[PDB]
């Protein structure tokens, strides 16, 4: 579990993390090709 | 009243046949002789509403 | 104690997973489309995210997708959105509900179970070990570089049980049910044994692991049916068909497959040979043991007069299968209804016996 | 009988007493004298089986449990509660807690094995308001299946550390046993 708990946190780091820059930039491959 | 006759002039009215609905809005329909169109509804209906074989102006 | 961190952990994992300018781009992507759109089926293709379509009015425009979704998402001939346009392909599509999948596609429960079938066992432990087995336990096979029992073939009389396996199985079973008659397997339309065999067999790919079962694949031969063409020059295909199909090249994966017989006499040979139906399994007809506990299984099971004695019915009939006793235990079931009776009585089994058995 | 348990620090000596004068306060109907003796309660019920006693005493104070030894105490019936079962992970946590240099050296010396002491490893160092080593030297002594060989390499790896090169050194003794923990040290 210890291994297991580290598996945790860190999967929930880039879960975390993953939102932060998320709201931060907030088509053109194709809208422009399109 | 019988000044929007010129209404009649607007356009027509397609009847269509609803293969189903769906999700992100829009109902899945064959019309008749043409053939399959999704396409959004009137608001005044829910999708929900809207089941399988039944006629609606489109 | 690290369980609350371990749940709590799984709790943040699914607010970000919920957690999923845009709007704009969102709308833009609305916007890019039309209100409405325009049905049409897949052509060809080509790497410029575009091909020609195909309409039922035909119309055949070249056109690209609008990109997000993708074309090797799907295959040529196959209907994608378009526009009114050009008849632009806007995106993918869902073939829709066929009526295939669900006719041979049997979900809800088969009943019955595997301590129902009264008189059987080495019939079982083969079917279930060799099918069943290597379904949910399937970790030994994997040690012993050994495979499963491809296909397995069920025969003998009418009554021995035979669909009762394939009932019993889909009881406790986990894997997709597909319940086609060879029967079905004959229609009146030239070089249609081979969509039918390809579609159900197509459709058991498709949902992955699943039993393909034919019962009276006997049926495919044993018969000639007026309204049909070729006559046997057709069944015979379609055996070839069922043949090769149940067989070789591709690579057929986990489609088990279960026949149903009851003259094996009458199989082409190159069904039952092995690869294509390797286990072949017979369905002996009761006896005086199985019997007692197919008929005690189903007078067990209601207000059966305690005072006579299954073995009179037993010790009764010449040969009479698993059925031929099942009749008789419902036969009384009408008698007890018709005299309004909640429980039967001897005549009543009587009845049924001469009821049922001599006629 | 209520002298000789004055004295309530004990590791072990204080449990017989706070089993039995409690569970004369169980079977005597008492939701008082009973509690003052789980605490005090070292092993109250470890190998017998646990009355309402345990249950509801223990976790009472079992969220309330730097340290109180009656806090601690209490507890180790619990974490043995959870050493009887060998099985796995809570009282651990509760320990983790507890800052002790004594009962992480002193809780399990024996017993586990297997996926068993790999995850008490990572309790053992790094979770504790210390470090800690000796179980890893300690029930690791035993180490039945190759001391340590087993369940230490399971340990020497995961933590991408290298404090499990000894441990792999220790056991591994043949030179191409240890040519894997060689490269095993050196991949560290
Ligand atoms: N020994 C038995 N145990 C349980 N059911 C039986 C038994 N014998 C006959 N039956 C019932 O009678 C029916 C006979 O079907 P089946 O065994 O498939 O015969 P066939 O293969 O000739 O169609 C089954 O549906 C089953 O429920």
């Amino acid at each position: 579990q210890v291994e297991d708990d580290i598996q945790q946190l860190l999967k929930k780091i880039n879960e975390l993390t993953g939102i932060k820059e998320s709201d931060t930039g907030l088509l053109a491959a194709d809208k422009q090709t399109l | 009243l019988r000044e929007e006759l010129q209404l009649l002039q607007e356009q027509g009215s397609y009847v269509g046949e609803v293969v189903r609905a769906m999700d992100k809005k829009k109902v899945l329909v064959k019309v008749h002789p043409e053939g399959k169109f999704v396409v959004d509804v009137d608001k005044n209906i829910d999708i929900n509403d809207v089941t399988p074989n039944c006629r609606v102006a489109l | 104690l690290e369980r609350i961190k371990d749940y709590l952990l799984m709790e943040e994992e699914f607010i970000r997973n919920q957690e999923q300018k845009q709007e704009e781009e969102r709308s833009k992507v609305d916007d890019l489309r039309g209100t409405p759109m325009s049905v049409g089926t897949l052509e060809e293709i080509i790497d410029d995210n575009h091909a020609i379509v195909s309409t039922s009015v035909g119309s055949e425009h070249y056109v690209s997708i609008l990109s997000f979704v993708d074309k090797d998402l799907l295959e040529p001939g196959c209907s994608v959105l378009l526009n009114h346009k050009v008849h632009a392909v806007i995106g993918v599509l869902m073939d829709d509900t066929d009526p295939l999948v669900t006719v041979m596609k049997v979900e809800k429960a088969p009943q019955e179970t595997y301590a129902d079938i009264g008189g059987l066992d080495n019939q079982i432990q083969e079917i279930k070990e060799s099918v069943e087995l290597p379904l949910t336990h399937p970790e030994y096979y994997e040690e012993m570089g050994i495979k499963p029992p491809k296909g397995v073939i069920l025969y003998g009389p009418p009554g021995t049980g035979k669909t009762l396996l394939a009932k019993a199985v889909a009881n406790q079973t986990s894997a997709t049910f597909l319940r086609v008659v060879g029967s079905e397997l004959i229609q009146k339309y030239l070089g249609d044994g081979p969509k039918l065999v390809r579609e159900l067999f197509r459709v058991a790919e498709e949902h992955a692991p699943s039993i393909v079962f034919i019962d009276e694949i006997d049926a495919i031969g044993t018969k000639r049916y007026d309204s049909n063409s070729g006559g046997e020059r057709e069944i015979q295909r379609t055996m070839l068909e069922l043949l090769n199909q149940l067989d070789g090249f591709d690579s057929r994966g986990d489609v088990k497959v279960i026949m149903a017989t009851n003259r094996i006499e009458t199989l082409d040979p190159a069904l039952i040979r092995p690869g294509r139906i390797d286990r072949k399994i017979e369905f002996p007809l009761p006896d005086e043991k199985t019997k007692k506990r197919i008929f005690q299984i189903h007078t067990s099971r209601m207000t059966l007069a305690d005072d006579v004695t299954l073995d009179d019915l037993i010790m009764a009939k010449d040969d009479l299968s698993g059925a031929d006793i099942k009749a008789i235990c419902t036969e009384a079931g009408l008698m007890a209804l018709r005299e309004r009776r909640m429980k039967v009585t001897n005549e009543d089994f009587k009845k049924s016996k001469e009821n049922v058995l001599y006629k | 009988l209520k002298e000789i348990y004055e004295n309530m620090a004990p590791g072990e000596n204080k449990r017989f007493a706070a089993d039995i004068i409690s569970v004369l306060a169980m079977t005597m109907s008492g939701e008082r004298e009973c509690l003052k003796y789980r605490l005090v309660g070292s092993q109250e019920e470890l190998a017998s089986w646990g009355h309402e006693y345990v249950r509801h005493l223990a976790g009472e104070v079992a969220k309330e449990w730097v340290q109180r030894e009656p806090l601690l105490t209490l507890v180790k019936e619990i974490v043995p509660y959870n050493m009887a079962h060998n099985a796995e992970h809570e009282a651990c946590d509760l320990l983790m807690e507890i800052e002790q240099v004594d009962m992480l050296e002193k809780d399990i010396d024996e017993n586990a094995y297997a996926k068993v002491c790999l995850y008490l490893t990572s309790c053992v160092n790094y979770v504790p308001e210390p470090e800690n080593s000796a179980l890893l030297r300690c029930a690791l002594g035993v180490f039945r299946k190759f001391s340590r060989f087993p369940e230490a390499l399971r340990l020497a790896l995961m933590l991408n550390d290298m404090e499990l090169v000894e441990d792999i050194f220790t056991s591994c003794k043949d030179v191409v046993v240890q040519k894997q923990m060689a490269f095993m040290l050196g991949r560290h």
